[PDB]
RNA sequence: UCUGAUCGUAUUGGGCCUCUAACCUCGGACCGUAUAUCCGGUUCAGGGACAGUGCCUGGUGGGUAGUUUAACUGGGGCGGUUGCCUCCUAAAAUGUAACGGAGGCGCCCAAAGGUUCCCUCAACCUGGACGGCAAUCAGGUGUUGAGUGUAAGUGCACAAGGGAGCUUGACUGCGAGACGGACAUGUCGAGCAGGGACGAAAGUCGGGACUAGUGAUCCGGCACCUCUGAGUGGAAGGGG
RNA sequence: AAAACACAGGUCCGUGCGAAGUCGCAAGACGAUGUAUACGGACUGACGCCUGCCCGGUAGCGAAAUUCCUUGUCGGGUAAGUUCCGACCUGCACGAAUGGCGUAACGACUUCUCAACUGUCUCAACCAUAGACUCGGCGAAAUUGCACUACGAGUAAAGAUGCUCGUUACGCGCGGCAGGACGAAAAGACCCCGGGACCUUCACUACAACUUGGUAUUGGUGC
RNA sequence: AAGUCCAAGAGUGCGGCAGUGAGACGGCGGGGGAUAAGCUCCGUGCGUCGAGAGGGAAACAGCCCAGAUCGCCGGCUAAG
RNA sequence: CUGUGGGUAGGGGUGAAAGGCCAAUCAAACUCCGUGAUAGCUGGUUCUCCCCGAAAUGCAUUUAGGUGCAGCGUCGCAUG
RNA sequence: UGGGGUGAUGGCGUGCCUUUUGAAGAAUGAGCCUGCGAGUCAGGGACAUGUCGCGAGGUUAACCCGGGUGGGGUAGCCGCAGCGAAAGCGAGUCUGAAUAGGGCGUAUCCACACAAGAGUGUGUGGUGUAGUGGUGUGUUCUGGACCCGAAGCGGAGUGA
RNA sequence: CUGCUGUGAAUCUGCCGGGACCACCCGGUAAGCCUGAAUACUUCCCAGUGACCGAUAGCGGAUUAGUACCGUGAGGGAAU
RNA sequence: UAUAUAGGCGUCUGGGGGGAACGCGGGGAAGUGAAACAUCUCAGUACCCGUAGGAAGAGAAAACAAAAUGUGAUUCCGUG
């Protein structure tokens, strides 16, 4: 039995090139009117994930 | 009969984030305030909530100006 | 309601540049003001859709 | 082919009334059949283009079924609470619990945002018809009192408080550096475009005195895009 | 085992007949070889009573049998008397124009008072039998971590044979008692938590049980 | 600045493979309670028990002394 | 009241109705199978020694006796 | 120096397990003995730790042949690159109307220059980067998944 | 691709598919069609094998074994 | 009745049933997982029904592909 990959994991976990899982951020897909540009900006873009969730995550993402 | 309280905000975490004689970068974050309880001496900006910020490198310096605690940077001699 | 999230698109480009509220009650009209249209480069009237 | 009525041939899908031929009758007779309240067939009688059972479709539906019906909690229930902000508890860093002590919330402001400039009374007297605990007011000092979008720490006659102009820092769109706080949250230097103020004078000032004024992801919209386009000369069918 | 169910009587509703209603997907069946004086369902539960100016008006009656009655007051019943029985009681009441009151008979129904009777008791004594007990034969059981398993006052998971300090106690039986071994028995039924089940419903969602469109199905004319 | 010097069995980062997320009492600072509880809830580079034997507290997890590598017909002491 | 022979079968039967009875079992009988149901709950989990050695906290939680992460235990890096 | 028992008497001495803050506990389990009774196996599964082969390569799956465990079998898989949502290059790329300003990548480490003290960059040269297949053990995945235990649910039947 | 219900296409200038459509096109010719061998499994029989069990094991069954026994029955079911 | 049919009568050839697995067609759960639960999962599994054959349908492409000198009757295995 192969081992399935976690589907929402592969769908919100991506690795960069040496490795490094990346994720996107919340907080930025509605009620945007109040937040500030700045804090959007914050929001916006990949971060790579914390080491505490990185054993987890990377446990989704294999198997 | 019952309790009216048991209600209370998060703690902020405020206070002085840098003391005396610490070696900061520009942008570092010296106290977490509200107000100005200390305020922006030299190299030292104000942040939008009173968030004192070290404008320049250098060590951090607690002073008295007409009567009010300012935080200032001090300029470190390059080695 | 009472303050609703009006959008503020521009004239000239026509985007929907900006999101912010305003109290219909002391600004019934469409709120016209000068913002920044990042698809003309440059300051433009916008006004409420 | 319009400014373009007007009538006529077939078709046409409904409603009233109809007769029969579908269909129906546990109404009769006969027959298969010697046996037969079955069944089927024939015929008459009656429903008789009337009603019906499939497919589709609303509605009622504890008749039946699968389930749900939170937690905290000085047992549980009852009552109360649940998220965010402020204070005290909290033991002078930070943080710190209780169904501990108090409150706020979860909005509001296009002029209460930005910038530039300027200010200035908290209470006695003389008084100031009416107008004393108050007027429009005038002086002095009260020395920084006093009061001041909404509770603590701040801000003052170095004004974050009070007035005024601009015409829209209502400073927005691209944002190294640093950082403070698990995700979430939060701070800003600074560089560029475009502008706003102040201009002589400098070149300076990134929503609100600051912390609450919020809800992840999913799934869907709606505008724009130099993306995709299930063979494509190509488009329609997803993404940013 | 009852005050509950049923019951005979009553009322309401449904059913015009392969009725309704039920068992079935259907056919079919029961209903019923019955036909509104009959069947089914519902609810009451013999039998008797329960209308006041108009039942043209305030409008459901104001009497009585109506006992929550705590009604106290008083008595009857006991020396002290519960159940209960009476008058006085209790005010817009209060609960029954048909659901409340009566009701002979009946009752292993609940409660009480009598007469009689008695070992129920004052208050126990004695007799017999079956056990128990003794002998012979056969011969289990639950339980069991152990063991040459005391008491006191303490201490300890807060109630000790096992620990402390003392007190007592020669070893082993037999017949008895049942205070402890938090004795045995049943992984507490109570309470809470988790799950389940079944039940209810204006919880959610479904499904079984009926109407609309066109299929089956469709001809003209009087229209 | 040194000290700890055959390192603390130190701190940090990354991968270990975890269990733990019921704590208890005692001392100090407090909340609730009646400034009761062997109560309850916090703080304490506070301790101990938990997970800790040994000695003293008569017995007596949490107090006091002291952290058991094993033996010994040895010695000195801790609290008592 | 009874004998004999029959009929009604499980979300069903039968019930002068007690959730009563339906083979000593009934708020849904029994047998087999799905099946080794599932259980965040109890229980059990068997040889040794050497080194190290916790936690009973924080946040979140249809969460509070569960669990995730962090805190705290266990080899190689850098560090002296 | 020795070498086994029996134990008057004295000192000390509160079963084992589980579960607990804490049990000798008057909390759980065990009457006793013997035998049995619980982390196992499958899979190119996933994540971490010695060996073959490389030299950028490792490997084969099904299958074919072999009387075996051997020989073939390149399909594929993983390395070989990245950034992007994609279109795009290449140690570059994406965001960017703005040779304006940043993230992710170009193993790593040396030296020499130019910019820097906002703490380090930008180039230049030099070493040339190490993954992969078996089997190593521990975890984990899907299976009952360390073992035992419900009440109950469903299907098909058996019972008056 | 396909079930049921309704409505319902000509003859190659047809029709269908390429996950709409002019079509640039490509592929194929359903419904009237029908029809082949080459891969799974073992009640049974034969010959074998085992870092399988060895009488509480291994089949329930080395022995009366689906027997004794239990149950009305389905069914459960040994010991030796 | 119209017989020009259903039925009746003779004869002949076949079917009834069983079988462990495998096949095809059809009906089709719930334990369970989702840490609740209804979508979903369990699972087209268990079970059931009808039917074989030694094996079982299609079948000789209304097929795929993608502008390629493309593959070319059908099934199973490995990859993807």
């Amino acid at each position: 039995p192969k081992a399935k990959t976690h589907s929402g994991a592969s769908k919100r976990f991506r690795r960069t090139g040496t490795g490094k899982i990346v994720r996107q951020k919340a907080n930025r897909r509605h009620l945007l009117e109040h937040k500030p540009t700045k804090r959007t900006r914050r929001l916006d873009g990949r971060t790579t994930v914390s080491a505490a969730d990185n054993s987890r995550i990377n446990k989704l993402l294999n198997g | 009969s019952s309790s009216r309280n048991g209600r209370d905000s998060a703690a902020q975490r405020l206070g002085v984030k840098r003391f005396g004689g610490q070696v900061v970068k520009a942008g570092e974050i010296l106290v977490r305030q509200r107000g100005t309880h200390f305020h922006p001496g030299v190299n030292v900006g104000r942040g939008g909530d009173d968030t004192l910020f070290a404008l320049a490198p250098g060590a951090v310096e607690f002073g008295a100006k007409r009567g009010r605690k300012t935080v200032n940077i001090v300029p470190v001699a390059r080695p | 309601d009472v303050r609703p999230k009006i959008t503020l698109a521009c004239e000239v480009c026509k985007h929907r540049n900006y999101i912010t509220k305003k109290n219909r009650r002391n600004d019934p009209d469409r709120l016209e003001i000068k913002k920044f249209c990042p698809n003309c480069g440059t300051h433009q009237p916008h006004k409420e859709s």
